[PDB]
């Protein structure tokens, strides 16, 4: 009924559910939680790696003015990951802030051609509306099938304010001319965390047909396709705010009693219709 | 600024690593910071409860709602998602 | 075991509170010796129990548990039932059946629904209680959304004076939940909690239950206040920082010069 390897298995759940910019606080609970650093290790590499991977962790490599995001499609395998931007290699060390020691990675630069253009052509989507956003574009091939995979990540941590967030959004791009199909699913996270603990989790999942023409000519036909979902994702949202703030809200408890005054409760614990 | 598991190809003692995360442990500890604890019991492997109403139309014991449904049927696994 | 229990209680406060069910109960998997601590200082979603003999609603909650089972603030049993649970004293009892029928009518006034349950008990100089209420909105619209109220109070009761010190932890869970075409799946849910303490008359004209009833609704007006704030102002505004629908006008300026200045200062720090 009871392991070591399950107490492994929910100190790893613990750990890889941290919330945006939390994750040592997250972590050293565990840690102190488990009470074993031995089995805390088992799984540690692997959850801190999966952590990163899943929050499209924007890591910037010793000297490339390249945040480039960590993501499942980047991982090498070996214990490094991808730069489609820069395209070098580069080892990224989970627990230290930075990841060092690059190695250049000459492509297959089969469906680079597409994967080039979207990227710098996203890279110009994703400045327009990230305050502190940025971005990665994957070229590869999916058992047979070409896709452009372009990941957006953005964010903003405040924990001396008690409170962070996060932006994810992932577009997988599948071609088969002449029009090729969509899949994507954005993602909203924000903790506030001031003697309490609210927590805004939100996501959407998209799948769309599209038109394939040239190479510039389908890239940015490509970035109005996000602009378009992801305006009307965060229109949707910004909705939402508005009813359960005046509607729903409003529905649960009322500002003041019926009495439109405060409770007199010497007539609460006395006045009665009939006993 | 530097890296290494255990080879360090830099001439240096770099005892840094991913050991950081097991310590000794301070023994020392509050054991009671305030006063709460209403020792009880409760070991006795259940509970049922659940409201009523609130969740969309969907639940009963619906253990389907996955990509691709289907698996080892079709001619390829061909997924529109990931 | 208690830098434990603060790193649990820690660890439920960074956590989706959307699954604090599942996640206690694996956080109580992890350290079993706490799970006594966690089920009375981790609040959870209010759960509704059918009092059958009565035909009434009954909130449960760590206080009006004994074992697997949760005593009825109504008819005073205990369902699944069992054989010497623990009851409030008889006195005690009078009390919680009045408690119960003031708060119902303090639920009424400002939730014009929902349910609500109040459990005693005696201290060694005084006694406390917890105080439920839960709303859920209208089941028909696009939005859910529902209001859980957990208000522990300790009355502290002077041997000579009748003036009372009065404690009281209140927690206020809103969740806000949404499925629709345009925003896929919106969760906004979690809780926020206050603490007030104060030194108070106690008298035929204020007894106990008014003192309690006063403080009860104070708190709640200055939490749901704050909720409002929070969870419609902040952590919109958060939002509204991670994206924006408008093209930002971008700044070259400040980003130009700030790349200038940080080379500087790494080369002369370590």
């Amino acid at each position: 009924r009871v392991s070591d390897e399950e107490k492994v298995r929910i100190a790893a759940k613990f750990i890889t559910h941290a919330p945006p910019g939390e994750f040592n606080e997250v972590f050293n609970d565990v840690r102190l939680l488990l009470n074993n650093d031995n089995l805390l290790r088992e799984g540690a590499a692997h959850a801190f790696a999966q952590y990163n991977m899943d929050q499209f962790t924007p890591v910037k490599i010793e000297g490339y003015d390249d945040q480039v995001l960590i993501t499942e499609h980047g991982d090498l395998g070996n214990g490094r990951f991808l730069d489609p931007r820069n395209k070098i290699s580069f080892k990224f060390d989970h627990l230290r802030k930075e990841a060092s020691d690059p190695q250049p990675e000459d492509t297959e630069s089969a469906l680079k051609q597409w994967r080039d253009a979207c990227d710098s052509a996203l890279r110009a989507y994703v400045k327009d509306h990230y305050p502190n956003g940025f971005c990665t574009v994957y070229g590869k091939s999916i058992d047979g099938q070409q896709t452009i995979i372009a990941c957006i990540e953005s964010h903003q941590f405040q924990p001396k304010n008690f409170w962070n967030g996060r932006w994810r959004s992932e577009w997988k791009f599948t071609i088969t001319p002449p029009t090729a199909q969509v899949a994507a699913v954005l993602k909203i996270q924000v903790h506030y965390y001031e003697d309490g603990n609210v927590q805004l989790v939100s996501h959407k999942d998209i799948q769309d047909s599209v038109q394939v023409s040239s190479d510039v000519q389908t890239a940015k036909e490509f970035i109005k396709i996000i602009e378009n979902a992801e305006n009307e994702y965060q229109t949707a949202i910004s909705e939402n705010y508005q009813t359960m703030s005046d509607t729903t809200f409003k529905a649960l408890r009322r500002q003041l009693p019926v009495t439109r005054t405060k409770i007199d409760w010497n007539k609460i614990l006395s006045y009665k219709i009939g006993k | 600024g530097s890296w290494g598991c255990v080879r360090q190809e830099k001439r240096s003692s770099g005892l840094i690593s991913e050991l950081p995360s097991e310590e000794g442990r301070r023994l020392e500890h509050f054991t009671k910071l305030r006063p709460k604890r209403n020792k009880k019991q409760q070991p006795t492997q259940a509970a049922v409860c659940t409201i009523s109403i609130l969740p969309q139309d969907g639940e009963q014991n619906g253990l389907m709602g996955r990509v691709d449904e289907g698996v080892d049927e079709f001619f390829t696994k061909k997924v529109t998602g990931c | 075991s208690d830098q434990q229990l603060d790193c649990a209680l820690d660890l439920m406060r960074r956590l989706p509170p959307q699954q604090i069910e599942k996640n206690l109960s694996d956080l109580i998997d992890l350290v079993p010796s706490l799970c006594e601590d966690l089920l009375s200082s981790v609040d959870q979603p209010l759960k509704i129990a059918r009092d059958k003999v009565v035909g009434k609603d009954y909130l449960l909650c760590d206080y009006n548990r004994d074992g697997d089972s949760y005593r009825s603030p109504w008819s005073n049993k205990y369902d699944p039932p069992l054989e010497d649970g623990a009851m409030p004293s008889a006195r005690l009892r009078k009390l919680e059946v009045e408690a119960n029928n003031a708060f119902d009518q303090y639920r009424d006034l400002y939730f014009e629904g929902g349910v609500s349950s109040v459990y005693l008990w005696d201290l060694d100089h005084g006694f406390a209680g917890v105080i439920l209420i839960k709303k859920a909105g209208d089941g028909s619209k696009k939005i859910k959304g529902c209001w859980d109220s957990i208000h522990v109070v300790e009355v502290q009761e002077k041997s000579s004076g009748r003036t009372a010190h009065y404690k009281l932890t209140s927690t206020v869970m809103l969740w806000l939940q949404t499925n629709k075409t345009g925003s896929g799946t919106m969760n906004l849910g979690g809780s926020l909690t206050r603490q007030m303490e104060k030194d108070e008359t106690v008298s035929d004209s204020s007894p106990h239950i008014a003192n309690i009833g006063r403080l009860v609704e104070d708190m709640e007006n200055k939490i749901r206040s704050t909720l409002n704030e929070i969870y419609f102002g902040k952590t919109k505004d958060i939002v509204n920082g991670l994206r924006s629908i408008d093209a930002i006008p971008d700044n070259q300026k400040y980003k130009q010069l700030q790349r200038e200045l940080s080379q500087v200062l790494t080369q002369r720090q370590i």
